[PDB]
């Protein structure tokens, strides 16, 4: 990794940074509150009686929490097919409002409940609009309708030329006599009752047996959501790097017990700059804490590829208990295990150094680590910085020390004074001899001159710098 | 009548616990040192426009001011809110009610056509009430404890904590106060920004106006 | 910038190799600070120690010298200075190489060396010399002959002790006399806070969180939103890095001046 | 669409060039300070005695 | 060399060598007086 | 960058607080420029004649 990040085949002695590591989350926990506002849909499907096809009943249902999966799996329905509505995903759908249309029809009238269809009841009693409707559910009711039901209790309107608009009810019963010329040229005759009775018999076939039909229509994005489906939940796990949707809003981290106190009405808390730090669950009403999962960069200490081929790994700001978790025990090469556990886990103030033994001596070092400690290659040993020699001078009331001999030394001192006077062309870098590039660049203002001025200023400055640092004398001596 | 509201009308804006941090917020509030129309309806219930939220107060420790009816027409054409007390529970009915000339209540009902929703819940005393209705949510605060240190005028610093919120999703522009048959303040609030100081227990201990004085 | 999201990394990898400089600049300034403090303070080759018995011709250095009973081997003035001033989303703070113990040892060594030996310890081997003769030597350099000191020793000692007591009291009582260090700390803290606060900015996108817009849309414009957020955060990070570079240059100049003053005045006479 | 693509390319390359210019300016200033120190040292410690 | 260039320095190495030689000869023969 | 407009300000306020620091990096040098000329000249306590 060091050779990759350095892009060279030789590495000099020192400390280098290669990558970073994070603690992988283990599992996920979902927490929703106890209460679930149940909706009385049992009285809808299992009602004692329904109205007629021409006078079906309507009810208003809202602010409900009902599950569509509990009814999809039930086998007491003849068929469950919906137009554009997913039976499985209905559990994860929120609707503005719901409308239920419950009635009873004949066996052959089931297919008439569909948009863009032609039928007696589809166009004379109940018309599906040319848009999205939730769907229709039908089931057999021969036990309570074909045997004990009323012989004329069910009526259908055989009224033509009066195609009703969708969601319209006309329960007004009037004698259908035109009373004008276009009925046999007479007034009074040709009077037919708008309603007619079903002809049904106990087990007379399939097309005449009455069936209970409920049409559910759903409105979306018309109002704030009121009805939504319930969802599952689970328990909680502590002291692990977990991601969660805990009580709705999500978050990742480790959970710990907290001693803070919350007001009897306040949901959760935070400390600084939208950083959640305390959430309480409705199930327990107990305050907890959130701590971000540990992470950080790694570093490699090496004494030089020339001299040796052994390195020491250092993790920054990580405690011992996460060192086996810092790098997975059984995901990397077995060569990483020599520098994963065992070896020597020297935990210090600046993280954990693994791969180098600890000695309780102290000498001058050359590869700094920090927090007062540094490592060196004698294997690799990490010790404490040494300030140098140690001596005490015997100060006295009336004693002095006078030197008697002298030495002359020569020292060197290197100082840079200039760099390379470089330059970059203004438009050739971003255009490369294209007229379209220049045409588009002309609309970006005078960035070209501004960029070109600075480099020339720097070049002149460097020239003046060299001139003032070297030229001091007015003559040349030999 | 005019009265000087010194510093009343400060409430918790959200449900997020903080500690020892100065939080600058920009919400609807009652400005400091405001003017409130003191009413002396003792032998008078006029029509008061809502104007998107009204402050409220009371001083009487009895049951004379009972209900607060809200709406926009006070007619059966549109649903009207009715929130009344019963000395043991609070009942809220949003259904369509007809006009009432001088309704009398105390421990009126014209019609209940097109009924859709219902709600049931559980020196003298001070009951500071603050109402707000935005994006279909109508929510109400409360504070049912005064401080027995100084008589006359509502001076002192205290916080307001919310109790109820309803997703009615209806429009209200007027409201009436219902009395019985035989001294409450009113103030208007507009969105001025404040600076709040939180204690170590998450309790508001000080508020400072942000657009009142150069020192502020 | 990404917050552990795969598509964010996929979109980011096509922006070129920018992280290399974004990290190398910070590493360079950090190494510069380490070398800076090492150069300022480590100016001696050995660690001298004060004699157990102290007779400095009448002067009283008790407050300025380190005290064994103190916890971190620090004198009184250092304790007052430390008690005077007082001050995590991918941002880390590295610990300094030299902690306070070595700094205290260096200051104690320098103080003992200048008290006992004078200036000759900074130009060779330390030599014992009585304090009174050292003060006579120092007076001889500012034009006043040595005859003055040896006849006014008690007066000078009393004036020195009174002055050091008064300066200790003034420092214990003066307010906002350490404004520079507090200003530097406040600037750094404010820079970090205003960098970390930039996350909540919408930057013209649908929302400030990646997961919500990812789960509420489809790729063709989700990638547009992601690109807008990415470029905004890149400009923010670049601005922060440039400010850090400028401040580092300023601190480097100040520390160079401090090192020059320490080498010229402590180890000699100006 | 070619104008869109050229716009993207110009924006990216302009940002890169801006960053390079800023870095060069900072480094040049630091080198100027070091060279001024060197000039002072050569003027003082060579032409006389320090 | 695709849009980038390096300008040559104004003073060549011979001039620098001559300056250093002149400075050294002056500080040997004369001392501090030539300054 | 707005030229006395409302829509420009509304679109700018969502970018964050760039102008908060853009208005401080200049005031810092503006304040510094006074100390710079104050500490170079005011090196005396009295005024002589
Ligand atoms: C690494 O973790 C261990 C165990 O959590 C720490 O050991 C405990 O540290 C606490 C202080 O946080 C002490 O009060 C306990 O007495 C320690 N021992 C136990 C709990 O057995 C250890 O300090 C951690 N290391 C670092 C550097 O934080
Ligand atoms: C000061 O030191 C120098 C060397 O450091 C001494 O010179 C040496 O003297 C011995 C004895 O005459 C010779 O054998 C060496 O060759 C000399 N060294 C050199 C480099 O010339 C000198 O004697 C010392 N001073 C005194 C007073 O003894
Ligand atoms: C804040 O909450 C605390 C938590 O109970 C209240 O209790 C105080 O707790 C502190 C900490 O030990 C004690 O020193 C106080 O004596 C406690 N006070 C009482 C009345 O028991 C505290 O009262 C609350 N309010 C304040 C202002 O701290
Ligand atoms: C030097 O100064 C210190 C402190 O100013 C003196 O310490 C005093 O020690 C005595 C004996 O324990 C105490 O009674 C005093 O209270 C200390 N002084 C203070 C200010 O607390 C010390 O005696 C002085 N030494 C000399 C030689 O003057
Ligand atoms: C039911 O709700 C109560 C309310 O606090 C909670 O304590 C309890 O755990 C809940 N039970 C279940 C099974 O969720
Ligand atoms: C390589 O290491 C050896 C032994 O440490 C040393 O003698 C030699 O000079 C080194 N060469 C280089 C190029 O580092
Ligand atoms: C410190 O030195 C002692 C010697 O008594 C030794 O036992 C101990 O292991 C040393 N501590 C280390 C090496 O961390
Ligand atoms: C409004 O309040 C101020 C301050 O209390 C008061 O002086 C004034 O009389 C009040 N009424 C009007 C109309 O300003
Ligand atoms: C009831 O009132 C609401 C609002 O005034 C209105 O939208 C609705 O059509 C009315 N009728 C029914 C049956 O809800
Ligand atoms: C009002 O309270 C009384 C008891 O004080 C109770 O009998 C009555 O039912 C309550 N009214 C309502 C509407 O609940
Ligand atoms: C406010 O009233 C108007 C009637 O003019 C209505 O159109 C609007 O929907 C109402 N607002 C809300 C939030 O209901």
């Amino acid at each position: 990794e060091t050779k990759c990040t350095l892009k060279s085949f030789t590495v000099e002695k020192g400390i280098y940074q290669t990558s970073n590591f994070r603690v992988q989350p283990t599992e996920s926990i979902v927490r929703f509150p106890n209460i679930t506002n149940l909706c009385p849909f049992g009285e809808v499907f299992n009602a004692t009686r329904f109205a007629s096809v021409y006078a079906w009943n309507r009810k208003r249902i809202s602010n409900c929490v009902a599950d569509y999966s509990v009814l999809y799996n039930s086998a007491s329905f003849s068929t469950f097919k919906c137009y554009g509505v997913s039976p499985t995903k209905l559990n994860d759908l929120c609707f503005t409002n719901v409308y239920a249309d419950s009635f009873v029809i004949r066996g052959d009238e089931v297919r008439q409940i569909a948009p863009g269809q032609t039928g007696k009841i589809a166009d004379y009693n109940y018309k599906l609009p040319d848009d999205f409707t939730g769907c229709v559910i039908a089931w057999n009711s021969n036990n309570l309708d074909s045997k004990v039901g009323g012989n004329y209790n069910y009526l259908y309107r055989l009224f033509r030329k009066s195609n009703l608009k969708p969601f319209e009810r006309d329960i007004s019963t009037e004698i259908y006599q035109a009373g004008s010329t276009p009925c046999n040229g007479v007034e009074g005759f040709n009077c037919y009752f708008p309603l007619q009775s079903y002809g049904f018999q106990p087990t007379n076939g399939v097309g005449y047996q009455p069936y209970r039909v409920v049409v559910l229509s759903f409105e979306l994005l018309h109002a704030p959501a009121t009805v939504c489906g319930p969802k599952k939940s689970t328990n909680l796990v502590k002291n692990k790097c977990v991601n969660f949707n805990f009580n709705g809003l999500t978050g990742t981290g480790v959970l710990t017990e907290s001693n803070k106190k919350f007001l009897p009405f306040q949901q959760f808390g935070r400390d600084i700059a939208d950083t959640t730090d305390a959430v309480r669950d409705p199930q327990t009403l107990e305050i907890l804490d959130i701590t971000p999962c540990s992470f950080g960069g790694v570093s490699v200490i090496t004494p030089g590829t020339n001299t040796s081929n052994q390195v020491a790994v250092l993790y920054q700001g990580v405690n011992c208990t996460e060192v086996p978790v810092a790098i997975h025990a059984d995901q990397l090469t077995p060569t990483w295990r020599v520098y994963s556990t065992g070896s020597n886990v020297f935990q210090t103030r600046a993280g954990c150094l693994i791969g180098a033994e600890h000695v309780n001596n102290s000498y001058e070092c050359d590869i700094p680590i920090g927090a007062g400690i540094c490592a060196s290659y004698q294997s690799i040993i990490a010790y404490t910085m040494s300030l140098g020699a140690e001596n005490s001078v015997a100060y006295s009331n009336n004693s002095i020390a006078i030197p008697t001999n002298f030495t002359i030394s020569v020292t060197t001192e290197i100082l840079p004074v200039s760099m390379t006077k470089t330059s970059v062309d203004c438009t050739m870098y971003i255009c490369g001899d294209s007229t379209e590039c220049s045409n588009l660049l002309l609309q970006y203002g005078s960035f070209c001159t501004q960029l070109n001025r600075a480099l020339t200023g720097i070049a002149v400055e460097q020239d003046k710098n060299t001139q003032e640092v070297f030229a001091q004398v007015k003559q040349i001596y030999k | 009548a005019y009265t000087n509201s010194f510093t009343r009308g400060v409430y918790y804006p959200d449900k997020v616990f903080r500690s020892s941090v100065l939080h600058s917020t920009q919400d609807l509030f009652l400005p400091f040192f405001s003017n409130v129309t003191w009413f002396h309806a003792i032998h008078d219930n006029p029509v008061l426009p809502f104007n998107d939220g009204v402050y409220f107060a009371s001083t009487e420790k009895s049951n004379i001011i009972r209900g607060w009816i809200f709406g926009t027409t006070l007619d059966s054409k549109t649903q009207s809110l009715l929130i009344v007390n019963n000395a043991t529970n609070v009942v809220i009915k949003v259904c369509e009610f007809q006009f009432c000339n001088d309704p009398f209540l105390g421990v009126v009902y014209s019609s209940a056509n097109n009924c859709t929703f219902e709600y049931v819940s559980q020196f003298k005393n001070l009951r500071e009430f603050v109402f707000k209705n935005i994006d279909g949510y109508f929510k109400i605060y409360s504070k049912h404890t005064p401080i027995n240190l100084v008589r006359d005028l509502p001076q002192g610093f205290s916080a307001l904590e919310p109790l109820v919120d309803l997703p009615i999703g209806i429009n209200i522009t007027r409201f009436q106060t219902l009395l019985a048959l035989h001294a409450y303040y009113v103030g208007y609030l507009q969105p001025r920004t404040f600076l709040l100081k939180y204690n170590e227990n998450g309790t508001i201990t000080d508020a400072v106006d942000c657009a009142l004085d150069p020192l502020s | 910038i990404c917050g552990d999201s795969t598509e964010c990394s996929n979109l980011l990898l096509q922006y070129g190799s920018f992280c290399t400089q974004l990290n190398r600049a910070l590493t360079g300034i950090a190494v510069e600070q380490d070398k800076n403090t090492q150069e300022v303070f480590a100016q001696v080759k050995q660690i001298y120690k004060t004699p157990p018995i102290k007779d400095f011709g009448g002067f009283n250095f008790s407050q300025i010298l380190p005290d064994p009973s103190k916890p971190s081997k620090r004198s009184f003035i250092e304790d007052l200075l430390f008690n005077k001033v007082t001050l995590f989303n991918g941002l880390t703070v590295l610990p300094p190489l030299l902690t306070d113990e070595m700094i205290a040892q260096y200051t104690s060594a320098l103080l003992a060396g200048t008290i006992t030996s004078g200036w000759t310890f900074g130009a060779g081997a330390a030599l014992q010399i009585p304090f009174a003769m050292q003060m006579a030597y120092r007076f001889n350099g500012i034009g006043v002959t040595q005859n003055v000191l040896y006849e006014n020793q008690k007066l000078i000692a009393n004036q020195f002790n009174s002055a050091i007591g008064k300066i200790q009291d003034s420092l214990s009582s003066t307010a906002s006399a350490l404004g520079k260090l507090q200003d530097v700390v406040n600037q750094n803290a404010q820079a970090l806070n205003t960098l970390v606060k930039q996350l909540s900015s919408n930057f013209g996108a649908i929302s400030s969180v990646l997961n919500d817009i990812l789960s509420r849309l489809d790729p063709p414009e989700a990638e547009v939103q992601i690109d807008r957020l990415i470029t905004g955060r890149l400009q923010s990070l670049q601005t922060y890095v440039t400010q850090q570079l400028i401040r580092a240059a300023e601190i480097r100049a100040s520390a160079n001046l401090a090192a020059t003053k320490m080498s010229e005045c402590v180890l000699g006479q100006s």
